[PDB]
């Protein structure tokens, strides 16, 4: 119903991490360090380069000058306005990417402890939020020093990957590889928003294609719908499923919500199969699910995403890379590129996606292996 | 069943070149299959492996036990913290040592095999009370007094007759026919059956190479003043099996193994070198010579020397072989049980190898 973006100007205070890692706001505010203006989404090296503290790591041997910052802490801080919350609604603080080990505080109350830079982090701050200036503080610590909180095995020492990359859940290339430099970095490298969810809301809408007949233009699509639904709203909410493409409507099915989870099967007709590049057309259909009150017609939540009617099977021969991809029942030849980091400063990956995908379009790639 | 020995044990096994087969601290029986026990065992396994993975002596980890502990918790500790040494997830009637249970056991590598032998007199006089040094309760042989039953070993003071101690009188009655009443004659009788049995097994494994790959006998030393199947007691007392087995544990050892129509004089080499020498086999009682020839022992293999003819009745042969001007000795007891304790004691004294 509402999603206020917390992206923009933040306050970044960085200092050398002492023997005891700083965990609370009091220690970060009392520590001696340097304070500059930060941009979220963004890496801490971008915020320091915008202040003239570090030189361009992209030129010469200047990449080695960012070495001492690997043992630094990073203190993001800002204030935000609190949206109105009615009875039953929840206020979720959504981090898209925390790099990496950080302690999140809302009005001085710890709301979460992030330890992964590859997944999202959601925190219900419905109770701790007050009226007026709501402080938001994220105190990140060094990812290199965190590797010493573990005891590694023999088979985890001496490999191509860095031994600092073994115990933590980060991108291995951020530590050094053959086609990417060592830029570990830190910071909210993705979007930070404030989502408001109604008591009746869709938790997950999983689409799965069961059968595809690309010739007769038919397909069977299943929907595993999981929703949060107060019991007073049972038998009073309906699920609206709409399958459309290019504006025209193909299927519309309604069903009364008697359970929080249901499986809706759809025997669609007049639809096209999603084929890889070359073997057909990438036929996409906009699929939408909405939870509507059966009396007042009010929409509680809506999930919209484009799906594709396709089936995938890997026929492996082993002894007797000895496998072949089968899409929609046909053996396809895979020819494409391996996708590597779009930027050592991963917060700028979003600005390169549009340009880099077109490189595979001009290359006529029908497959791309996102490198681990 | 024992704790984990500290570093020195392994430092000495490194200095003197003794390979170590460490068994995780678990004994006869199945264990729990649940989380809280596997967590306590994983913590122990990681601790002991990291502590004892830099000693060249240790060569194998083994769990004594679809067991989650034997075929998972410990295999996982070895897979991550020591991929260099192998991990292994894995007696009988205790009758005559020439019974088909031992002579026809197809195991290439036996890890536990022993025979009972009463300790020395000086150990008995220090263990039991003065009124309990003699084993026979109320003077009748076979019946053990309560102090002898206690140190067999019985965990709980359930007072009873027989059991583990009966193996001593049973095995002596098999080889020598009748259990002696005198204590000094009983000590010599039990230790001789233990020595002739343990020596027979090592000779049976070293002599049947390349099929037989090893033999780990039980055991070398006792941990309590006790009456065991070990070859030496807590206090220093080398039972007679300790000396019989010294001569069948040499790097190059000549030994006679039984055969159907006769015997077989063999030699075993536990080195990577070749050795030449002469071997002379005589009869202790009569004094005649059975064989005398030069043998060639190639490296790391048993070599058959000669086929000795069948000997009449009972007696003892003497094996004397010289290698690089050094004379080494062994023997072979031919015939079938029972024997006479006085005749066997005289055969030993003539052979002159082992004191009495």
């Amino acid at each position: 119903v509402s999603e206020q973006s917390l992206n923009g100007r933040w306050t970044l205070k960085f200092f050398p991490q002492p023997a005891v890692p700083v965990m609370t706001i009091e220690g970060a505010e009392a520590a001696n360090g340097i304070v500059v203006d930060a941009v979220v989404p963004g890496n801490v090296e971008i915020d320091m380069e915008a202040a003239g503290l570090v030189e361009d790591p992209m030129v010469g041997n200047n990449i080695y000058k960012l070495r001492p910052y690997e043992g630094y802490q990073w203190y993001y801080s800002r204030t935000f306005a609190a949206p109105v919350v009615t009875e039953g609604q929840r206020l979720v603080l959504h981090f898209g990417g925390i790099d990496t080990f950080a302690e999140v505080y809302v009005n001085g109350i710890k709301v979460g402890s992030a330890d992964n830079m590859l997944i999202e982090h959601d925190y219900d701050i419905t109770s701790v939020v007050k009226e007026g200036e709501n402080r938001l503080d994220v105190i990140i610590r060094s990812s290199v020093m965190e590797a010493q909180n573990h005891f590694l095995g023999t088979l985890s020492i001496g490999n191509f990957s860095n031994e600092e990359s073994a115990p933590v859940r980060r991108a291995p290339s951020t530590y050094g590889w053959d086609i990417m430099p060592r830029l570990v970095s830190a910071g909210l490298w993705r979007d930070v928003t404030l989502r408001v969810e109604n008591p009746v809301t869709i938790v997950d809408a999983n689409w799965v294609t069961l059968s595809v007949n690309p010739k007769a233009r038919e397909a069977s699509e299943s929907l595993y719908l999981q929703t949060r639904l107060p019991f007073e709203m049972h038998d009073k909410v309906k699920a609206v499923i709409t399958i459309s493409r290019d504006g025209r409507q193909i299927l519309r099915k309604e069903a009364l919500m008697r359970k929080f989870a249901n499986l809706f099967t759809l025997n669609l007709s007049g639809v096209d199969a999603w084929w890889p590049r070359g073997y057909g057309e990438p036929a996409l259909y906009t699929a939408e699910v909405s939870l509507v009150d059966v009396t007042s017609g009010k929409i509680y939540d809506t999930k919209t995403s484009k799906i594709g009617f396709r089936t995938v099977k890997l026929e492996l021969d082993e002894v007797n890379g000895q496998f072949q991809f089968i899409i929609n029942g046909e053996p396809v030849f895979a020819k494409g590129t391996n996708w590597v980091p779009l930027d050592a400063l991963h917060s700028r990956d979003a600005s390169h996606v549009e340009e880099a995908v077109q490189l595979m379009v001009e290359m006529n790639c029908n497959i791309v292996r996102c490198w681990g | 069943g024992n704790v984990y020995e500290d570093t020195h044990f392994f430092e000495l096994c490194d200095k003197y070149g003794i390979m170590v087969w460490q068994d995780f601290a678990m004994g006869c029986g199945n264990y729990s299959q649940r989380d809280n026990f596997a967590a306590a065992l994983e913590k122990e396994a990681i601790s002991v492996v990291v502590k004892l993975r830099n000693h060249p002596s240790l060569i194998l980890w083994s769990g004594n036990n679809n067991d989650r502990v034997s075929r998972q918790v410990l295999s996982r500790v070895i897979y991550e913290f020591d991929p260099t040494r192998p991990y292994l997830p894995s007696w009988g009637p205790r009758g005559y040592y020439k019974d088909p249970f031992y002579t026809e056991n197809p195991s290439q590598f036996v890890s536990e095999i022993g025979y009972h032998g009463c300790p020395n007199r000086e150990t008995l006089e220090r263990m039991f009370s003065p009124d309990s040094v003699n084993p026979w309760q109320n003077g009748v042989v076979g019946m053990w007094n309560d102090e002898w039953q206690t140190k067999a070993n019985r965990i709980y003071d359930d007072k009873f007759q027989g059991g583990r101690n009966d193996l001593m009188t049973n095995q002596v009655r098999i080889i020598f026919g009748e259990v002696p009443a005198d204590l000094d004659d009983f000590i010599f009788a039990s230790q001789s059956v233990q020595a002739e049995a343990m020596k027979f097994f090592v000779e049976l494994w070293r002599g049947r190479r390349p099929y037989r790959t090893g033999i780990i006998w039980w055991n070398i030393r006792d941990g309590w003043p006790l009456l065991s199947d070990a070859i030496s007691d807590y206090w220093g007392g080398k039972k007679q099996a300790f000396y019989y087995m010294q001569n069948v544990h040499h790097d190059v050892c000549c030994l006679i193994n039984p055969a159907a129509n006769g015997y077989m004089l063999k030699v075993d080499n536990n080195t990577l070198k070749d050795f030449e020498g002469v071997v002379e086999v005589k009869d202790v009682a009569s004094g005649k010579q059975v064989f005398k020839g030069k043998f060639v022992s190639k490296a790391n293999q048993m070599s058959e020397i000669a086929t000795l003819p069948m000997q009449k009745g009972q007696g003892m042969l003497v094996i004397s072989y010289r290698i690089e001007g050094n004379e080494y000795f062994n023997h072979y007891l031919y015939g079938e049980p029972p024997y006479k304790l006085d005749q066997y004691r005289k055969w030993v004294k003539k052979c002159g190898i082992y004191e009495l």
